[PDB]
RNA sequence: UGGAGAGUUUGAUCCUGGCUCAGGGUGAACGCUGGCGGCGUGCCUAAGACAUGCAAGUCGUGCGGGCCGCGGGGUUUUACUCCGUGGUCAGCGGCGGACGGGUGAGUAACGCGUGGGUGACCUACCCGGAAGAGGGGGACAACCCGGGGAAACUCGGGCUAAUCCCCCAUGUGGACCCGCCCCUUGGGGUGUGUCCAAAGGGCUUUGCCCGCUUCCGGAUGGGCCCGCGUCCCAUCAGCUAGUUGGUGGGGUAAUGGCCCACCAAGGCGACGACGGGUAGCCGGUCUGAGAGGAUGGCCGGCCACAGGGGCACUGAGACACGGGCCCCACUCCUACGGGAGGCAGCAGUUAGGAAUCUUCCGCAAUGGGCGCAAGCCUGACGGAGCGACGCCGCUUGGAGGAAGAAGCCCUUCGGGGUGUAAACUCCUGAACCCGGGACGAAACCCCCGACGAGGGGACUGACGGUACCGGGGUAAUAGCGCCGGCCAACUCCGUGCCAGCAGCCGCGGUAAUACGGAGGGCGCGAGCGUUACCCGGAUUCACUGGGCGUAAAGGG
């Protein structure tokens, strides 16, 4: 009647529900910043930006992001954010992005 | 670990005329025999029920209903009977027939009379017909304790003990001796008993006159001994509703019942052909006949069979010889009252199913993969009695009908079907009004094949009564061709029963010698319309007395149209006369009934010709048209409520009563 | 199996005399010594004249009955010997001549082919050693063809051993009537074999 | 090293030309016969449905317990019942269930084949290299108690472990944006800034073994892209809106209208678009002199699909055949409130059909997953079974033996034939008997060594008491087709355009080598015929290798 493989099912639904929050997290994470970064708040918008980058290469770790996964989301982060900083604003705080 | 003694064997049948309590009675022995209870639907065919150190196997189908066969069939795989009685119906006229075609075969029986609680069930009343009916010597086994709506308990004279029943669920029943009365009733009826035994031992006689009582066990042997000759039935009881005289008339079955050893062999045939009976040996060729099959949904084809010698095994390999096919026997299967119980095989005379083979129907003969490729007897001969005629509505249906048959005549060969050689209408040969009617059901439903059923056609001929003479000319003379044949012909009916004769009455050849045969080819062909409905014209001499010709014009063809009009005019002039089929029968009836069976027949457009008796019963011999004799069956099992039986053949043609000439102008 | 039934028949038809009894053969009634004609109830009567493929049908029967091998074996060896390297004609001869059941019977250890094959069969023969029973067992150049040891004193292989002394054994084969050897010296050749058979016959019969 | 033609239009001829036959081949069926063995092979149809059993697991050397059999009992006695090890039951977590096995429905297409491109990528396990393994917290089952339920299970409290999760640290080093350097599609560097590592088990315990973390390289397997090749129908001629291109996003391991927004009007087609029919593709297979024609079963490679259809989750990998969700169809249980399923896995059932097998034995070998191992799983596989389905080998006898029995057939009645055939005579001795009896199996493990080389030792056979071997050993299965010509093989009797034959031409209408029987003969032989289908013959679609005045064919 049964095969004890849905040990394997119980797991992937939990993993699911794991990696499945720290990927919402970076996502409405992400756009906090861009948001700032561009309605000008310079040095606080970095600030957000530094956080997103961490828990981006820290879900690279696992299985929910991977190679590039996290490495291109990162070049388009501190992409957009230094493009719309330049909208008068000079990268205050240190933040990630470099001199 | 033998639990095979084969002595312990009881396969046995439970045959009756309808109502009766057949099937009730078996669930019921089916519930006794399995109650167990120990600190631990007949499904299919044959079943396995254990009654004290002896494996039973029933087959409760008989209902003798018309068409019987069926019965006369488990009948000859099994060994014992059971003629259960209706006691109620004591003006019995139809307790008969079951047994007389039981003896018919040779097989032991004992009887039962099942309603001993229903009004009018009267215990001697049967016996008093037992032997006024059939006439064997059954023995009073039992004298029951209140007849009828009193059904209390029951005595059992060989062992002069008495039982009791409180109820009818059947749980509260007991051995509790004789009350008060009764008691002396036994005695003589016990003395009888042992008086009959008496002419089986001479132990169970000497010691009768000498005063001393045989043995409880010396006493049975003479009963049994005595029964299995087909010399006395051993009669018991009981409400075989209000379970009473079951767990009594299972004993009377092992104590009384042949065992697949008392029995005599099976006959078979070597593949050179020679005689030879087939030893219930479990060690010698293997022998099984099969009987049913039947399609199971949880493993499929089922083939129910009763071995003789040998032993089949499962997981080998079987042979028929009937189809000369190798069949591979995978599993055996042995139907229990309530499951499948799953054994590994069958020992000469014991029965049950086997799960594989696909060539094997009916009746098939299968021996080992390499023993004596033999084919035992089972040769039964019940013909039909009752047909219809079948005609499948638009060409549509008359193919859903022709796999109707293709399968429907291998589940149940106990019929014909046959294309009217003279109208392609299709007769169903069956043994009785019910049968043929259900196929109609099945047929018309389980085929959705939606045809018309209504009677036969008859072969009708035409003729003529005065003879004729006409001129037969063709000549075509225009330029070339010519075309020029002509003759003149004698035509002159013949006896009823003459048939075709032409006269080559030709003096010097005023019709060339070349031309003659194609002036009968046309002649002879010509009568094949008649001149009233169109119906072979037959009995009649024709004479080619004249006719002349053309030295160019003429053709072996123009003269065969000329001679094709001769006679297509001599039998329209000589008043023609629409012959029909005449009948030879002969009901085999007890002249008690005969009466109105005679009378019956002459308002049939029949006439009597006599009746030299025959057995108890006696013979009918006559004449009559096949229109007015359509469905007899239904008519002579009327005018005799059973006891009726016939024949039928072919005679002669004759006119029909002018009233019925212009009838037939249709 | 190796036909079975009258052969001094054969020895007919082909007209062409067979020695497929051996002995007897010899003696006045190979059959064809006094009834020189085809069997049947016609045989002798004026033959009509054959047709260009009865021809070459009937020299194959002919080679093919000689050696007594059915025609699947026969068309087998020949299809080999086709697409072997060489005159194709000869080559056939070749292997049909390797045949155990043929060098026995060529080294004289049996009277006629049909009995040289029941030896072999028996395991009455051997092979540089180990025994061997297949009659198409194909010898190789340089084999010894010997009977085996509880065979050798068998009244059969004696007589025939005998009436050994003197004769000869064709060029490709040497025989030593004592030990009952025999070496298959070289593949035999094309006169070697004095057939009554014409390969070009028969190989332009298997070209239809 | 390879090429054969014939019959049939006429009174006769020559040409054209169609038809037809002899040859080979088959997952075959059907008919009549059928003795042995070896190696192959066996649902071609309903990709219809399916009772039953088994086809995927495994680690206690990852972790905490329940239950059971042992130690010593914790305390002074049972008490808060702990400990170490060996069974167990599930729960955790780790890998493996994406390989293996089945199937051809779909698909005319970068699906396949072949040859290449990845400055456009991925790769668990396995090798080699470099550097690490520093602190802390934290939940959820199991378990207890309580509640709903027919059932499948499920909900609520409360504990608790771990190689499970999470934060801080160090970052050999890797990831990002910016700038410069080499390079040249996103390839290597390099400086500022920023971001990220980790896990612990076993022993013989400062040393190993198995793991962990990051990074570079190898190896293996893959994704995507491109040139060329890849069937029939023009009585399918025009097709196209995410359509073709662009900019910017999203999405991905990665390119890309793969998706969206918004611009621009373009993209494709007689070199055959679009539409319709059919079909899984190849290595190969059959035939053929070759070119070519057919074809794609078994074995190997790729693809695709797992009742029909859609979809994501987990994960190195899947949109997953024995995983999940939803719709529909069908099967089953039901306390009818809701549950359980998917044999195109092995075997088998039913239906269909002319037709295609045992619910077999073994993990002994090979191979695969899990483990340090012992070992466990393994219908993959290694074998057995049934079937002349194919192919190969073998037997039913060998040597004698009559101017020649019998019977039967023909006859000119002299006789001819069957025919050395039988008989009979010797001789060998399939089958069958006692007896002996394998190869496949030498490693993993263990001991010396140094758990390396090398040396030594032990346990391992389903088939199988089978093959085979020695001894003993009886004359011991033949059919089927054909006999007018093509085409080898002819007489008699029946029959009378009847019955029947028949591939073609034709045979049969009182003497039939053509029907039916007999004798005899020819062919082949455990086979022999028939029916399907493909090549050949057919230079009869002609590239090799054809034609058009009148034969079919020149367009007004
Ligand atoms: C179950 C048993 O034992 O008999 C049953 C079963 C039964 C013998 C049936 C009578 C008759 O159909 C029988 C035939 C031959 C009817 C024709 C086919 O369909 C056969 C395949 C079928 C086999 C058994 C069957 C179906 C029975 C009856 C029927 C009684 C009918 C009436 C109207 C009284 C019986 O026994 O009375
Ligand atoms: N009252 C009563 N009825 C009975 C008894 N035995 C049988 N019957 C009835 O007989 C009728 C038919 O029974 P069945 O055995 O099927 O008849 P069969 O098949 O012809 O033997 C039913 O009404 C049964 O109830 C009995 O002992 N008592
Ligand atoms: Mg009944
Ligand atoms: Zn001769």
């Amino acid at each position: 009647r049964n095969l004890s493989a849905l040990k394997r099912h119980r797991q992937s639904l939990k993993r699911r529900l794991r990696n499945k929050a720290k990927k919402s997290a970076i996502k409405t994470l992400s756009k906090k910043a861009i948001q700032l970064a561009q309605e000008g708040k310079a040095e606080e918008a970095l600030k957000i930006m530094r956080k997103a980058e961490s828990l981006i290469d820290k879900a690279a770790k696992g299985s929910t992001l991977h190679k590039n996964a996290a490495a291109r989301r990162k070049s388009r982060l501190m992409r957009k954010v230094r493009q719309l900083l330049e909208a008068a604003g000079a990268p205050l705080i240190g933040g990630g992005l470099s001199a | 670990k033998v639990e095979y003694d084969l002595k312990r064997l009881r396969n046995i049948g439970i045959a009756a005329h309808i109502d009766a309590g057949k099937t009730t009675t078996t669930e019921r022995i089916l519930y006794y025999t399995g109650r167990i209870h120990k600190i631990g639907t007949i499904t299919a065919a044959v079943t396995t029920c254990f009654w004290k150190d002896h494996r039973i196997n029933i087959i409760d189908t008989p209902g003798h209903v018309d068409f019987t066969i069926e019965v006369e069939r488990s009948m000859r795989v099994l060994d014992g009977a059971i003629v259960v009685f209706d006691s109620s119906q004591g003006v019995e006229p139809q307790s008969e027939t079951v047994w007389r075609q039981a003896e018919k075969y040779k097989v032991p029986r004992i009887a039962f009379a099942n309603k001993m609680d229903k009004t009018g069930a009267d215990l001697w009343l049967v016996i008093r017909t037992m032997q006024e009916r059939l006439g064997a010597r059954p023995v009073v086994m039992q004298l029951p304790i209140g007849r009828e709506d009193t059904f209390s308990g029951i005595i059992d004279v060989l062992r002069m003990k008495a039982y009791t029943y409180g109820n009818d669920l059947g749980t509260d029943i007991r051995e509790i001796p004789i009350p008060e009365e009764y008691l002396d009733q036994a005695r003589e009826y016990h003395e009888k008993l042992v008086e009959v035994a008496a002419d089986f031992d001479e132990n169970i006689m000497l010691k009768y006159l000498e005063g001393e009582e045989p043995t409880e066990e010396e006493l049975v042997a003479a009963i049994r001994k005595g029964t299995i000759d087909l010399k006395i039935t051993p009669v018991f009881l009981g409400s075989a509703l209000k379970n009473k005289g079951v767990q009594l008339l299972l004993d009377a079955v092992v104590d009384y019942l042949p065992s697949p050893l008392d029995i005599p062999p099976i006959k078979g045939t070597t593949p050179e052909g020679e005689v030879v009976e087939i030893h219930p040996d479990p060690n010698g060729p293997l022998a099984a006949l099969a009987f049913k099959i039947m399609a199971d949904p949880y493993v499929g084809r089922l083939t129910f069979i009763r071995v003789y010698s040998g032993t089949l095994t499962s997981g080998s390999y079987v042979y028929n010889t009937t189809k000369g096919r190798k069949e591979r026997v995978a599993r055996l299967l042995r139907m229990h009252a309530n499951h499948r119980e799953e054994v590994e095989e069958l020992k000469a005379g014991d029965l049950g199913a086997v799960v594989g083979l696909k060539e094997t129907i009916t009746g098939d003969t299968l021996v080992g993969e390499d023993a004596p490729r033999v084919i035992l007897e089972s040769i039964e001969v019940p013909e039909p009695v009752i047909d219809v005629a079948i005609e499948p509505k638009t060409k549509a249906d008359q193919e859903k009908l022709s796999q109707a048959l293709a399968r429907l005549a291998e589940e149940d060969p106990t019929f014909r079907v046959s294309t009217h050689p003279e109208t392609g209408q299709t007769i169903i040969s069956g043994m009785g009004e019910l049968h043929l009617e259900i196929i109609v059901d099945r047929l018309k439903r389980e085929f959705k094949v939606d045809a018309n059923v209504g009677k036969p056609q008859v072969a009708y001929r035409e003729t003529i009564t005065k003879p004729v003479d006409v001129e037969g000319k063709f000549i075509r003379q225009t330029g070339g061709r010519g075309q020029y044949g002509h003759v003149k012909i004698k035509v002159e009916p013949l006896p009823r029963g003459s048939g075709f004769e032409f006269v080559n009455a030709i003096v010097g050849g005023v019709i060339p010698k070349e031309y003659i045969p194609a002036v009968q080819k046309g002649i002879e062909e010509a009568m094949q319309s008649g001149p009233l409905i169109g119906f072979p014209v037959v009995d009649i001499k024709v004479t080619l007395y004249d006719g002349s010709y053309h030295e160019v014009d003429s053709s072996e063809m123009a003269f065969k149209i000329a001679g094709s009009m001769a006679i297509k005019e001599a039998v329209q002039k000589g008043d023609p006369v629409i012959l029909e089929p005449i009948m030879r029968v002969e009901v085999t009836t007890p002249e008690e009934y005969m009466g109105d069976v005679i009378g019956d027949l002459n308002a049939r457009r029949g006439q009597i010709l006599g009746m030299e008796p025959r057995g108890n019963a006696q013979v009918i011999r006559a004449f009559v048209p096949l229109a007015e004799m359509f469905g007899y069956a239904t008519d002579l099992r009327s005018k005799t409520q059973g006891r009726g039986s016939f024949v039928m053949f072919f005679d002669h043609y004759q006119e029909v009563p002018k009233q019925v000439q212009e009838k037939l102008i249709k | 199996g190796r036909y079975i039934g009258p052969v001094c028949r054969l020895c007919r038809r082909e007209g062409v005399k067979l020695y497929l009894k051996g002995e007897r053969c010899y003696s006045p009634k190979c059959a064809m010594e006094r009834r020189p004609y085809p069997p049947g109830q016609h045989g002798q009567k004026r033959a009509r004249r054959p047709s260009d493929y009865a021809v070459r049908l009937r020299e194959k029967q002919k080679l093919r009955r000689i050696y007594g091998i059915s025609e699947r074996q026969f068309r087998n060896l020949f299809e080999e010997a086709s697409k072997k390297k060489g005159v194709t004609g000869s080559v056939f001869l070749g292997l049909l001549e390797s045949r155990l059941d043929n060098v026995v019977y060529r080294l004289g250890f049996a009277v006629s082919r049909r009995q040289a094959r029941q030896l072999v069969r028996h395991g009455h023969i051997t092979v540089n050693g180990r025994r061997v029973d297949l009659p198409s067992y194909r010898v190789r150049p340089g084999d010894e063809i010997a009977v085996a040891e509880k065979s050798r004193n068998l009244e059969l292989i004696r007589q025939n051993l005998e009436a050994m002394k003197g004769r000869k054994v064709g060029p490709w084969l040497s025989l030593d009537v004592e030990g009952m050897k025999g070496k298959f010296l070289r593949l035999p050749d094309r006169e070697d074999l004095a057939l009554p058979v014409n390969e070009q016959l028969v190989i332009e019969f298997y070209s239809r």
